[PDB]
């Protein structure tokens, strides 16, 4: 009680280290159990001095239903992203784009 | 601190709220989870790539 | 800053057991409120005390 | 005083509250700040006089006074000597035992 | 009279009342044990088994395991761990387990973080410690291995291991020394006897025996008041 | 109790205080309950003499020491309440005796035995306060104005 | 950005199957869910402790993220004896995602699925051998192993 109570943690895996080959390279630890041997990986972190871009190859999408509401992606870094209401967070730019 | 529960209930529905859930249990007669409702989960997921 | 509603800070900082609030460091307000607050009791119980 | 406080209870009651200040005020350090701090006896730890602490002797003494607070209080006695020893002038005592 | 009869009830239910009472917290009660031993199990084809128990106190209350050597340490050539008490693929495994390590010239027998006991293993598996005692009970905690000069120890009782299972890495079927035999801290589980119940059904029968005893002898100084309450009205039924 | 306005603001008071702090499963929604339920006891002890009031009010603050460690409040209204239970009790020194009129209310601080030691032994109870003193967060004296 | 920290990463878009919370862990798994999180599953099975020995829970339940790595991991850690002195030792985490129904933007915690260190193939539960004394109540053989 006479001092902060300072903590830090993470899930299960998630900002863990490296693991067996994937697909395109990229021994990384892929979390929540994700097949490395059907999950490339992509990353900016090492190419500081490039301004790294880079454009995805239009993934398709199923017929809609309304069971499956949501598209999701796996982050791993700093990303700029609205919260509930206006406020915002530094981050980098990811989005993503229909079509 | 009555109407920031009862506006925080009826806004905000269903969605989730810890008096819905109440009210829920209350209409089931007591056989309908709280939050192992609201809350989806993924198992395998990567069978939804 | 220390914003007015804060004012439990000098207080929360006496009752710790380090050098800021010491065996020394805490007489000068004990002594007072010690001295203050029964003072204040009886002042109000009794109009003339002689 | 014993001549404005005509009643033994208060007056035992207000002991028992002089002897909790000074278990309060007893329960630290004895550090001084950046060289006064060379040398000092409890400089880093609570007073002990060996396994106790100071603190918990000024406390179970102001637990007795307490007891014998209520224990006048039950029975109605307002006439008692002993105390009119224990609690003559008890400001001015604990006062010099901090600045000793 | 009520008035002699309560007044002597109201005492020898009061009194009594504190005593039978007062002597619950003393009188025995019934606890369970629990041991788990080892072996148990055949396994895959004639071999032992390792077993998970996870204890919630941590500790037990004794760790008798007197494995042999002379026909048991047969690790191939470099052994890992012989009979450890935590999995070694663990978070904090030798930090609070038992691990009876070979290092292929040297079998220690480990704990918390300290070693217990030495041995070299060129001489222990040919057949010079025919018992590698490790016992951990709440008393003393030492690892004897019956057979070396000075192959021995003892360790404050502050380091007693934890237990969450039995886990080997030998392929011996059964052996006529192997053993293990860990008590489980079941200090809490007691059950109260007929004895027990009986005093607690007495003493607090005594004490409403003297609130009603209590209760008929304020009979006679009842302040009876004049009724003069009223009811209830509006502005507090809203 | 007549007053239109002192007792709506008691109501409003009453809700202000109970809706924060007691909803869930903490034992204090009871230890409010038995705080006031032993002072209305000892009230009506006092008033309209008798001694049994005063006796089930000690069955029902040891009940309530035994909820919880901050369950000692409810002693207080049998604290301040004590001289005017004495000032009951003295008037029967000369019809029954100190003794009879004590013995009940010694018998029922008595329960707390039963209360406690009902499925565990005392080497048990000890052992249980020992760990929760060695192992969990728990502040001296000292430091009560840590929790203002 | 070409700052030293300003990067990330991602990993090809997925849309889930999204199944529900209490389809997915059932009324028999037995599940270990954390202080904050155990009001609001009242339907699911925490690990049932018995004679000592505790069975190895599959699932676990956490409050958000600022709850927990100042509530979950400092009060059930190891060194205090929670339940995290036979899971930390015996079981490996793995995480799994999890929304709320209609609040896309709600923290409302996070599910871990439980990967046992030794398989039940080999090293199964113990057979317990249980049985009973007469001991009196102050015996109190030894303390209990509670320092860390
Ligand atoms: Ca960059």
């Amino acid at each position: 009680v006479d001092k902060p109570n300072i903590g830090i943690g993470y899930a299960a895996g998630t900002g863990g280290g490296y693991g067996p080959e994937g697909v395109n390279g990229s021994r990384v630890f892929l979390p929540f159990g994700l097949d490395p041997s059907r999950t490339p990986v992509m990353g900016s972190y090492g190419e500081n001095k490039l301004a790294a871009k880079a454009t995805s190859a239009w993934y398709q999408l199923p017929p809609r239903t309304p069971d499956r509401p949501l598209v999701t992606v796996a982050a791993a870094g700093a990303i700029w992203y609205y919260e509930e209401d206006g406020s915002f967070n530094y981050g980098q730019s990811l989005k993503l784009q229909w079509g | 601190e009555l109407g920031s529960m009862v506006k925080a209930t009826v806004g905000r529905y269903p969605v989730y709220t810890v008096g819905s859930a109440n009210i829920a249990a209350l209409r089931s007669a007591g056989d309908s989870c709280a939050m192992a409702d609201a809350v989806l989960v993924e198992a395998d997921p990567n069978e939804g790539m | 800053s220390q914003e007015w509603w804060t004012e439990n800070l000098r207080y929360y900082y006496l009752i710790l057991p380090t050098t800021d609030g010491a065996i020394s460091r805490r007489v000068a307000f004990v002594f007072t409120a010690m001295c203050l607050f029964p003072s204040l009791f009886m002042m109000l119980r009794r109009k003339h005390i002689a | 005083s014993p001549t404005v406080l005509r009643s033994a209870r208060n007056r035992m009651a207000f002991l028992s509250l002089v002897l909790f200040v000074l278990a309060f005020c007893f329960a630290s350090t004895n550090g001084w700040w950046y060289v006064s701090n060379f040398g000092a006896p409890f400089n880093n730890s609570v007073p002990k006089v060996g396994g106790v602490q100071i603190s918990a002797i000024f406390f179970a003494l102001s637990a007795i006074a307490a007891l014998w607070a209520f224990w006048l209080h039950l029975t109605r006695r307002t006439e008692s000597r002993v105390v009119d020893r224990l609690t003559a002038a008890p400001i001015p005592v604990a006062a010099g035992f901090m600045v000793v | 009279e009520p008035s002699r009869i309560a007044r002597l009830i109201a005492v020898v239910a009061g009194i009594a009342g504190v005593l039978l009472c007062g002597l619950v917290p003393l009188l025995p009660v019934e606890e369970t044990t629990a041991t788990v031993l080892w072996p148990q199990g055949v396994g895959a084809d004639g071999n032992v088994t390792e077993l998970t128990a996870p204890l919630v106190a941590g500790a037990p209350r004794a760790l008798d395991v007197t494995i042999p050597c002379r026909a048991v340490a047969e690790l191939p050539a470099d052994g890992g761990v012989v009979f450890s008490t935590n999995p070694a693929g663990g978070i904090e495994a030798g930090r609070n387990g038992m691990f009876i390590r070979a290092n292929a010239d040297v079998v220690y027998v480990a704990f918390r973080d300290t070693v217990a006991a030495v041995a070299p293993r060129e001489a222990v598996d040919s057949g010079a410690c025919s018992e590698i005692h490790v016992w951990a009970d709440v008393s003393a905690v030492g690892a004897d291995f019956a057979g070396i000069p000075d192959a021995s120890g003892t360790l404050p009782v502050d380091k007693r291991p934890q237990v969450s299972g039995v886990f080997t890495d030998l392929k011996v079927p059964a052996q006529p020394g192997l053993a293990a035999r860990i008590d489980i801290d079941t200090r809490f589980i007691t059950s109260p006897t007929l004895l027990k119940t009986a005093v607690m059904v007495l003493g607090l029968a005594c004490v409403i025996g003297s609130i009603v005893a209590l209760a008929l002898l304020d009979r006679g100084w009842r302040r009876r008041p004049p009724r003069t309450r009223g009811r209830a009205g509006l502005w507090t039924w809203i | 109790a007549a007053n239109r306005v002192a007792m709506l603001t008691a109501g409003a008071t009453f809700l202000a205080a109970w809706l924060p702090f007691n909803n869930g499963l903490r034992p204090e929604p009871l230890i409010a309950f038995a705080v006031i339920t032993v002072w209305m006891l000892v009230e009506n002890s006092i008033g309209t003499r008798r001694l049994w009031p005063a006796a089930v009010a000690i069955v029902i603050a040891m009940f309530s020491v035994t909820l919880a460690p901050q369950g000692l409040i409810a002693l207080a209204p049998l604290l301040v309440g004590a001289r005017a239970i004495g000032r009951v009790v003295t008037a029967r020194r000369a019809g029954t005796g100190i003794l009879a009129s004590l013995a009940p209310l010694a018998a029922s601080v008595a329960v707390v035995f039963v209360i406690i030691f009902r499925d565990q032994t005392l080497a048990t109870v000890a052992e249980s306060v020992r760990i929760k003193y060695v192992v969990g967060p728990t502040i001296p004296w000292y430091q009560e104005f840590l929790r203002y | 950005n070409l700052s030293e920290d300003q990067w990330f990463a991602f990993t090809p878009p997925r849309v889930p199957v999204l199944q529900t919370a209490q389809q997915f862990l059932g009324s028999q798994t037995p599940v270990l869910m954390d202080i904050a999180t155990a009001a609001n599953f009242p339907c699911q099975r925490p690990f049932a402790e018995r004679l000592g020995v505790a069975e190895l829970p599959e699932y676990r339940i956490i409050p958000n993220f600022k709850q927990m790595v100042v509530s979950s991991n400092q009060w059930q850690s190891a060194a205090d004896g929670g339940p995290f002195l036979f899971i930390q030792a015996l079981l490996r985490t793995e995480a799994i995602p999890t929304y709320l129904r209609d609040d896309w933007y709600r923290d409302w915690g996070s599910i871990e699925r439980y990967i046992r260190v030794v398989p039940q193939e080999q090293a199964p539960t113990a057979a317990i051998e249980e049985g009973s004394t007469r001991v009196f109540g102050w015996s109190r053989g030894g303390p209990i192993r509670a320092l860390p």
